[PDB]
RNA sequence: UUCAUAAUAACUUUUCGAAUCGCAUGGCCUUGUGCUGGCGAUGGUUCAUUCAAAUUUCUGCCCUAUCAACUUUCGAUGGUAGGAUAGUGGCCUACCAUGGUUUCAACGGGUAACGGGGAAUAAGGGUUCGAUUCCGGAGAGGGAGCCUGAGAAACGGCUACCACAUCCAAGGAAGGCAGCAGGCGCGCAAAUUACCCAAUCCUAAUUCAGGGAGGUAGUGACAAUAAAUAACGAUACAGGGCCCA
RNA sequence: UAUCUGGUUGAUCCUGCCAGUAGUCAUAUGCUUGUCUCAAAGAUUAAGCCAUGCAUGUCUAAGUAUAAGCAAUUUAUACAGUGAAACUGCGAAUGGCUCAUUAAAUCAGUUAUCGUUUAUUUGAUAGUUCCUUUACUACAUGGAUAUCUGUGGUAAUUCUAGAG
């Protein structure tokens, strides 16, 4: 029923970063939500911009629906992007894969382990080893 | 208690940082640098805020380390860098180039300015010590010192630095009847003329200053710095000539621009 | 922590909770202009005596003060911004006075009712609950919102909203499914 | 200022004056792989500088006379000299002097006393509360003493004693939740052994590592904010003004 | 919104105090609690006791790498790519918590350091080191310690002896 309109307030050119800075203005009447996935999208004709430069953040729905205030930073490589974003919003966007390490507190623990010992290890399963045997 | 405060709280911050007092708990303590905590400003409150050039810590960090920041000379690779006053930031993206002065009310304001002023910095004379081997030095108000200078230069005094090397190339002498500008207090980025001077004995002296529409302000020769002539600056100054003026001509002005 | 989080009271309780004349007064003007809450009444008296105390205030201080041109001045544009004040009425006195009938005249809840929409106060009031009021393009589903002078002319319906355009709602879809199913 | 500094005479278990690192890698010649040379990091004495730090001056504090004199043994007050201290000084020690504070509340005794900013309280003037978001200060069972370090009399550093208590094969060992959650106990009285460093920020050799600092939720009627629990309908008997009774 | 009403009498004026009333950014608590943004929460009593787990560690191009560790392909024979681990270097004196002390002390504002120390950051900064000073002084670079390999001791733990 509507194609919604996009327009962009507040535009900084932004060299530090080659990124521009800029107020996402979605309009949707009728529609539920803009679905980032769609806005990044239609970022293209925009500012000659490719599916992986493009980045938007913050995103909340106005009071009432139609209007979508959001955030939107478009740089000018995947390179640029992949050196300069926070790598959530990365994995967010599909791009760089989801980072795996483990609990917080396992690690913690892990940590505690490495204070409360001393070497490499080879040496404290050799003393293991003599405590098994005697 | 035991040592030196490393942290800072972001509400015991400096007002003319206008930081947002709930988005966040600490504010940026400037690090060890040239200019008093109270007088300097962080690059990261400028950068993230006053420019909208960074919207986060990382960005900032991210902005810093690549080095197209440079303040006056060197990059300074640290995020908490004290810059206080006539600091010229010069970015080498698309050559955005800062002096750091106050403002009508008080605040750092954004001033651009091209290679041509933002080339030598203004530097008020703090104190005059003959050193080892009996060498005369100046010393600047942002800490920095410059060996054997004119010998006619005395304390409150303004001297130029050419950035590029310490060096001096003219300094205008304290006298009454010569532009000036305001650093701290109730009265701050204000600019006059020095009408007369109050010697005093043992701490504390005061000048009288007068502006273009006729108010006179006295001050403490602590806050107060020498910019040139009556007539002539030295550095150009932010929009509105940076003479403080009363809340009745602010709500005319208020009044008079509702163009779109 | 954190520290600034403010939490302002907005209203004040009367002295005597029985001085019976006072509670009618407040009946009959939540009869008028419908109201849940007598703290509604009571929050609005509490602005109006901030109002006051400020215009009071400023009258201490003696004609043609710095203090009185601007502050006064500014009350008296902010007043003129909610409607309330007239144009002809701007002079400290006028502010002094108010009465307590106005600021529950210009508020969504009178507003909607003034020109029609409900021919009812507590339909107006059910109607800015569900959403079927616009302020221009904003949808407000406050009662007591106060309307403000510019927006006077352009609070209508919804774009999004039946008897104002959009789609049927939950009776008439169970209708239109009755009569399909007959 | 006997300041900075200069100058002479010396003096010192002679303090320092680079036996380091990576990315670059060109200029000219006597062709040595020569002399040179561009940034960049660390490191180093002096003097400024900020972050500070101790001290410090003035002025101001809650009750009580059922607290009238108080301090001087074992410094009270001052002088003089040293000692010590980063430096001033009864800060110590030697030696002399006999002062010093007080009825404008000294000195004692209390406190259900951390001090401010502040908070509540609706004329004005105040009252009462501030353990608590910021700043100071204090303390990390209780007292003591130190070590390393620029910076502690640290407490997630040690040392001993006192008190409460863990593990033992009884010979020995580690202790310190007023950090966070969690438990016991007390009591009128108070939450989940949750998740994450993304934001805020500091710390590191350092963009990258970390931070129950911090944030996010669970609980949560602490208070504060905002407001639903219906909205009009056609009727069927009577109102309230009335064309006239 | 500078406000008062009930109670001494048989009734009256007071004086008075007791009630009520209103708030709490003051607790506790009583039943009731559909929402939304916000969010204080072992202060009061015992700075009482505390099981367990976790709250300070850290590396870049650049202080040390022969991990007998991965990596290796397009850069890698003195190393050249990360990189645990351990020394050296910093940092653990910040933050966080708490209010038992403490009454001219803290503290607040206020001066001063011409009465001092200040790692760090920022600037500047040692042409002068030698010692009869032509047979002279490694400066085109001078000597032993710890990570790991093994032998372990021990009821155990940020204990660790011996050797290389
Ligand atoms: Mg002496
Ligand atoms: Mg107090
Ligand atoms: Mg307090
Ligand atoms: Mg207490
Ligand atoms: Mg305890
Ligand atoms: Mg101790
Ligand atoms: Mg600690
Ligand atoms: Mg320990
Ligand atoms: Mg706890
Ligand atoms: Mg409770
Ligand atoms: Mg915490
Ligand atoms: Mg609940
Ligand atoms: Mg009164
Ligand atoms: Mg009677
Ligand atoms: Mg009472
Ligand atoms: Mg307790
Ligand atoms: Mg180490
Ligand atoms: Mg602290
Ligand atoms: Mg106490």
């Amino acid at each position: 029923s509507d194609a919604i309109t996009i327009r962009t307030r507040k535009v900084i050119s932004n060299p530090l970063l080659a990124r521009k800075q800029f107020v996402v203005d979605v309009l949707h009447p009728n529609r539920a939500n803009v679905s980032k996935d769609e806005l990044r999208e239609k970022l293209a004709e925009a500012y000659k911009a490719e599916k992986d430069a493009v980045s938007v953040f913050g995103f909340r729905t106005q009071y009432g629906g139609g209007k979508s205030t959001g955030f939107g930073l478009v740089y000018n490589s995947v390179a640029d992007a992949k050196k300069f974003e926070p790598a959530y919003r990365l994995v967010r966007y599909g791009l760089a894969e989801k980072v795996e390490k483990a609990s917080r507190q396992q690690r913690k623990q892990r940590k505690n382990r490495g204070k409360k010992i001393f070497g490499t290890g080879k040496s404290i399963a050799k003393k293991a080893a003599r405590r098994n045997a005697d | 208690a035991r040592g030196p405060k490393k942290h800072l709280k972001r509400l015991a911050a400096p007002h003319h940082w206008m930081l947002d007092k709930l988005s966040g708990c600490y504010a940026p303590r400037p690090s060890a640098g040239p200019h008093k905590l109270r007088e300097s400003l962080p690059l990261i409150v400028f950068l993230r805020n006053r420019l909208k050039y960074a919207l986060n810590g990382r960005e900032v960090k991210a902005i810093l380390m690549q080095r197209h920041v440079k303040v006056d000379g060197k990059v300074r690779t640290d995020t908490t860098f004290p810059a206080g006053f006539m600091d010229v930031i010069t970015l080498e993206a698309t050559n955005e180039n800062f002096r750091l002065v106050y403002d009508v009310k008080g605040r750092f304001a954004v001033h651009r300015i091209t290679d041509e002023e933002a080339s030598y910095k203004l530097a008020k004379v703090k104190k005059v010590q003959l050193g080892k081997k009996g060498i005369p030095y100046v010393v600047t108000h942002d800490g920095r010192t410059i060996r054997y200078p004119d010998p006619n230069i005395k304390v409150n005094d303004t001297v130029k630095v050419d950035l590029a090397t310490g060096t001096i190339t003219d300094f205008i002498k304290f006298d009454t009847g010569k532009l000036v500008y305001v650093t701290g207090g109730r009265n701050l980025g204000r600019v006059g003329t020095i009408v007369h001077r109050e010697r005093h004995e043992g701490g504390f002296d005061l000048v009288h200053i007068k502006d273009s529409l006729e108010n006179t302000f006295v001050t403490r020769l602590n806050n107060v710095f020498v910019i040139g002539e009556p007539g002539r600056p030295w550095i150009s100054l932010p929009k509105g000539k940076g003479i403080k003026l009363t809340i009745s001509e602010e709500r005319d002005r208020r009044r008079a621009q509702h163009g779109l | 922590p954190r520290a600034p989080r403010t939490y302002s009271k907005t209203y004040s309780t009367p002295k005597r909770p029985y001085e019976s004349a006072r509670l009618d007064a407040e009946l009959k003007l939540a009869g008028e202009y419908g109201l849940k809450n007598k703290r509604e009444i009571y929050r609005i008296s509490f602005q109006l005596s901030k109002i006051r105390r400020a215009a009071r205030d400023l009258l201490t201080r003696d004609e043609k003060d710095p203090k009185r041109l601007f502050e006064g001045n500014a009350l008296i544009r902010r007043l003129v911004r909610i409607g309330v004040l007239s144009e002809d009425k701007k002079k400290l006195d006028y502010v002094l006075a108010l009465k307590v009938e106005d600021f529950l005249e210009r508020r969504l809840q009178t507003q909607v009712y003034k020109l029609g929409l409900a021919k009812s106060v507590h339909h107006a009031r059910v109607l800015i609950s569900q959403r079927h009021i616009a302020v221009g393009k904003q949808i407000v589903n406050i009662p007591s919102f106060m309307v403000r002078l510019e927006s006077e002319k352009h609070i209508d319906f919804a774009r999004t909203s039946p008897f104002g355009g959009a789609r049927p709602g939950r009776v008439a879809r169970k209708r239109a499914a009755a009569a399909g199913g007959e």
